[PDB]
């Protein structure tokens, strides 16, 4: 899509992960990184590394 | 004045005026204009020849976002990129709703993306025969691809409206910017209506440490 809700809720997430960064488990640190592979394939380009 | 330069081509509009921040590429530009502008010249197009470059008068250097139409309006063209000083286009309108309800700004007159600070209106290619769209394509081609490159050094996010006019626009440019191809306000089925992409342009601005665009104020009241 690149342009629906669905997308958009990604993005806050990954918004809202990016700003605490302090990650308590596997499950957390994988879905971020999972989130900034999904945005750098669908947008090209993001503003965030994976960590 | 200050900011603002000339150069001087062999056709139609003859003088050509940009901001500082086009330097880089204005050479090129005179290049190729000069080899396609006859060619050119022989249809009326939209917008007149002497509006096709006014949106080089534009800084880049203050520019978070670009907003990208594939080309000008097929009549009614300004110049300027999505604008209809009366408040007639579709397009215009539609972008407006989105804007509305994104806001919840009730009462208002118009809007105008040119306003707006730290986006840059644009369309791919500059003009089109009269009623007719997309009409240019084979004489913009190179200096199209030239000035966008350029727009994508400033921008943290190209925002282009047209799934299918903008499918393979990434293979245009050489290094990656944040990009983003949604719906063309004219589309079947409304699809338009439920397009987040100016929640989405924030959000990933924010991604980038940027500062989010006021979408409110390109409202004309």
């Amino acid at each position: 899509a690149m342009t629906s809700s669905a997308d958009l809720t990604n993005l806050k997430e990954l918004l809202s992960l990016y700003k605490s960064l302090r990650f308590s488990d596997s499950a957390a640190i994988e879905k971020y990184n999972s989130l900034v592979e999904w945005g750098t394939s669908t947008y090209w380009k993001i503003g965030v590394q994976k960590v | 004045q200050d900011p603002m330069n000339s150069v001087t081509v062999s056709h139609a509009p003859y003088t050509i005026t940009y901001h500082d921040d086009w330097e880089p590429v204005m050479s090129q530009l005179v290049e190729f204009y000069n080899e396609v502008a006859s060619w050119l010249l022989r249809d009326e197009t939209s917008p007149i020849p002497d509006k096709f470059f006014i949106q080089l008068k534009q800084p880049l250097r203050n520019k978070r976002v670009c907003v990208c139409g594939i080309d000008p309006y097929p009549k009614d063209g300004t110049g300027v990129p999505f604008e209809s000083p009366n408040f007639t286009k579709k397009s215009i309108k539609e972008i407006a709703s989105s804007i509305s309800r994104l806001t919840g700004v009730i009462d208002y007159k118009g809007y105008n993306l040119n306003i707006i600070d730290g986006v840059i209106p644009w369309n791919y290619y500059l003009s089109c025969k009269l009623g007719e769209t997309k009409s240019h394509a084979i004489y913009w081609d190179k200096i199209s691809k030239l000035l966008l490159q350029h727009i994508t050094k400033h921008v943290s996010v190209l925002y282009c409206l047209g799934k299918t006019d903008f499918s393979n626009i990434a293979a245009k440019l050489e290094s990656p910017v944040t990009t983003i191809v949604g719906y063309h306000p004219a589309a079947r089925d409304r699809q338009f209506e439920k397009d987040r992409s100016f929640e989405i342009i924030n959000v990933l601005l924010e991604l980038d440490n940027k500062v989010p665009i006021n979408w409110a104020q390109g409202f004309i009241y």
